[PDB]
């Protein structure tokens, strides 16, 4: 597998610095130009810069929006790409992707990573409270029962929610977080056969990487 | 300074229909030296990283289906999707690599489908939250089309507007429906004064609300 894996995201304060890293494997790194692209929530993709290949002497080029503030470098020993970001402001809050760029003839971005979210805020890290959503008092005659987890009062984004460690993938709806008075809250539902719950155990797994929070909430009747 | 711009901002097409979208360059993307138009198209499905679809204006990324067709030259490019599928729900971006790189603003593609009524489900506050001094009533309104939906919260037969958070999912990649979450947050003392709790959804699919209710003395 050609793989690209970004790290170093999290909360940072207006005016602060932050370096992002991008682990690569599965291809000949020095042969490739490497790019950083960013995306504010709900917004358009924004190219930030690249660093050329060994044939082109590893020279950098930057977009006018970051030139003078961001720096791209690479570690050719370990096949790792870096983005140094200085004097961060609100505008810089985004998902940052590293992309495997050009190789001398070929003009495309065939491989991007998953992204790492950067939040530029004066607000404080706050872990979530995770609450189970079990039905109150209805006929469960459907053939289908819906359960939930409430992920409430956290900062910054993101959280991740799986059900039965990814075993329950079908019939899951995780609803985008909403910011109300400086804390996020989201929720996730799962719809399983009423045959299978409560007799089969259902768990929401929740993480908030900014506070290293890991929660496994069983949904108990 | 190469400015990229896309048309439309958004549109909705039924499955099996044709989609066409446009991309403009402020200056030509045709290299006189290599004779390629350095223009790519990317697909970003909801929650995902962008995927390359087309490059050099008209070359398909291998793996990419023949129903995606890139065309154009100079300053004007087109992505056409034929017999559009439910999974083609995404934002489409064009990108120039003629001088550094620049993305266009994106085209959001909705999938049109037949009206569906939501499955509505209500959830009383958990004992673990109550023990903290707050109480969230949650209502899930699942798998409906179109996206337009009203939710009224009723306590003891009476409407409540303060303390509600709503969140719609992105459209479903397989069945083209939407879902929605409504959460009402009270204090525990506010919550324990009242008996009936009602989530009421009005959708265009019926002239009577879908109504889910629970009684607190039944807890
Ligand atoms: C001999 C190196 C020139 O190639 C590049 C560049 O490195 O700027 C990268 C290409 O992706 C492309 O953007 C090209 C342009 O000159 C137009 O093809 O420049």
């Amino acid at each position: 597998e050609v793989k690209l894996v970004e790290s170093g995201g999290g909360l940072v304060q207006s005016g602060g610095s932050l370096r992002l890293s991008c682990a690569t494997s599965g291809f000949t790194f020095t042969d490739y130009y490497m790019s950083w692209v960013r995306q504010p929530p709900g917004k358009a993709l924004e190219w930030l810069g690249f660093i050329r290949n060994k044939a082109n002497g590893y020279t950098t080029e930057y977009s006018p929006s970051v030139k003078g503030r961001f720096t791209i470098s690479r570690d050719n020993s370990q096949s790792i790409l870096y983005l140094q970001m200085n004097t961060l402001r609100a505008e810089d809050s985004a998902t940052y992707y590293c992309a495997r760029d050009h190789d001398g003839y070929y003009e495309r971005f065939s491989y991007w990573g998953q992204g790492t979210l950067v939040t530029v805020s004066a607000a404080k890290t706050t872990p979530p409270s995770v609450y189970p959503l079990a039905p109150g008092s209805a006929a469960q005659t459907n053939s289908m029962v819906t359960l939930g987890c409430l992920v409430k009062g956290y900062f910054p984004e993101p959280v991740t929610v799986t059900w039965n460690s990814g075993s329950l993938s079908s019939g899951v709806h995780t609803f985008p977080a909403v910011l109300q008075s400086d804390l996020y809250t989201l929720s996730s539902s799962v719809t399983v056969p009423s045959s299978t719950w409560p007799s089969e155990t259902v768990t929401c797994n929740v993480a908030h990487p900014a506070s290293s929070t890991k929660v496994d909430k069983k949904i108990v009747p | 300074d190469i400015v990229m711009s896309q048309s439309p901002s958004s549109l909705a097409v039924s499955a099996g229909e044709k989609v066409t979208m446009s991309c403009k360059s402020s200056q030509s993307l045709l290299n006189s030296r290599t004779r390629k138009n350095y223009l790519a198209w990317y697909q970003q499905k909801p929650g995902q990283s962008p995927k390359l679809l087309i490059y050099w204006a008209s070359t398909r990324e291998s793996g990419v289906p023949d129903r995606f067709t890139g065309s154009g030259s100079g300053t004007d490019f087109t992505l056409t999707i034929t017999s559009v599928q439910a999974e083609d729900l995404a934002v489409y971006y064009c990108k120039q690599s003629y001088n550094l790189r620049t993305f266009g603003g994106g085209t959001k593609l909705e999938i049109k489908r037949a009206d569906a009524a939501p499955t509505v489900s209500i959830f009383p506050p958990s004992s673990e939250q109550l023990t903290s001094g707050g109480a969230s009533v949650v209502c899930f309104l699942n798998n409906f089309y179109p996206k337009d939906i009203n939710v009224k919260w009723k306590i003891d037969g009476s409407e409540r507007q303060n303390g509600v958070l709503n969140s719609w999912t992105d459209q479903d990649s397989k069945d083209s429906t939407y879902s929605m979450s409504s959460t009402l947050t009270l204090t525990k003392d506010e919550y324990e004064r009242h008996n009936s709790y009602t989530c009421e959804a009005t959708h265009k699919t019926s002239t009577s609300p879908i109504v889910k209710s629970f009684n607190r003395n039944e807890c």
